[PDB]
């Protein structure tokens, strides 16, 4: 398990432009912003990703929200090599308490492995939980 | 037991058709596996992967006025390109490919014996192709 903090990022701020038909000047340069905040990180580290069709307001938080769901997933990545070979998006309770993990996980990857000799394994990586 | 003929119950030797008089007969079974060691846990796992291919090594001895020409003609047939059949003495008939054949032959310390270490593998055969 490795939930490093330097693929963090506490307020994105989306902004963009409005490319809708007849809306122009102000409305359509001005105002199209939105700041969505990640209250788990800590100290001010901001950003400001950039939005690229139709900048509304939904739009700018949902793209926001979307990187916000990225860097999360990517500060706590757990890489388990489990024994005999279905969760490509399946949620499953891990408990590795010597690590501090009592919590319910989704598996982002999933590989089987295999060799006549010494094999037949399962690496899973899974998704925070945060 | 007390009234067992030996050369009445062991098979004389032979590979790819040239016979020849061992002197010991080895094999190397075996089933291979997995071995499942999870972290701070008293339990362990094991997966059967398959079987082990099989070895036979042998030891044939040439005792003989003529001993080199038989250790030649043996020698030319042992590196015959392609698997052949093969007489274990105990376990009869199997294809095999020869894989290594050291030939000890010496002259002011032993002259008339010749001995040959051999070591042949189970060679099944395949069907080209992606089987």
């Amino acid at each position: 398990a490795e939930q490093s903090e330097d693929q963090a990022n506490s307020q994105i701020t989306v902004k963009g432009h409005r490319t809708q038909k007849g809306v122009w000047g102000n409305d359509a340069i001005v105002q199209p912003v939105q700041t969505v905040a990640d209250s788990w990180v800590g100290a001010n580290i901001p950003l400001t990703i950039q939005h690229y069709g139709d900048a509304t307001n939904e739009g700018l938080q949902r793209r926001a929200k979307f990187e916000a769901d990225r860097r999360a997933a990517e500060s706590k990545s757990v890489s388990v090599t489990v024994f005999h070979v279905w969760d490509i998006g399946t949620v499953h309770y891990v408990e590795i308490p010597p690590e501090g993990i009592f919590d319910v996980l989704e598996c982002v990857s999933l590989t089987y492995t295999v060799d006549a000799k010494s094999t037949l394994e399962t690496k899973l990586e899974l998704a925070p939980p945060p | 037991g007390p009234c067992y003929n030996p050369d009445a119950e062991y098979l004389p030797a032979s590979f790819k058709g040239f016979s020849f008089d061992a002197d010991s007969s080895d094999s190397d079974h075996g089933r291979n596996g997995a071995e499942a060691e999870f972290v701070f846990g008293e339990r362990t796992g094991y997966a059967d992967l398959g079987i082990k291919i099989k070895s036979y090594q042998l030891r044939a001895r040439f005792q003989t006025n003529d001993h080199i020409a038989q250790t030649n003609a043996f020698i030319a047939v042992l590196e015959s390109p392609g698997p052949g059949l093969l007489v274990h003495p105990t376990r009869g008939t199997v294809f095999a490919a020869c894989r290594s054949a050291r030939v000890t032959d010496s002259k002011v310390d032993a002259a008339g014996v010749t001995y040959v270490e051999l070591d042949f593998v189970e060679a099944n055969s395949v069907l080209s192709g992606f089987g």
